[PDB]
């Protein structure tokens, strides 16, 4: 009766959508899928954008 | 496929304004040259 209630809301997320990442999408592909590897040939390891 | 026409659209742009450079330039030289061989 003393201790105060806890009460435990649970949510689970995942990698976000294409349509969803808005412009965001397109202005990081303007800067790695053209610029960078066209430009520098780097060739390195990178994950998606979402 | 939204993002891949933003793409494509802004690639296009980027062409016509090489393209145009390109043009400005050779017209101006050609005409800087007709201008001198005129004078010789």
């Amino acid at each position: 009766y003393l201790v105060k209630q806890e009460w435990g809301a649970t949510s689970i997320t995942d990698k976000p959508t294409v349509n969803m990442l808005g412009g965001y999408y397109s202005q990081q592909q303007f800067l790695r899928n053209l610029d960078a590897r066209s430009f520098s040939s780097p060739q390195p390891e990178q994950p998606s954008i979402s | 496929w939204a993002a891949r026409t933003i793409f494509m659209k802004s690639q296009i742009k980027r062409q016509e304004a090489v393209a145009k450079a390109i043009y400005d330039r050779e017209v101006r030289s050609v005409e800087l040259a007709l201008k001198i061989a005129q004078q010789q």
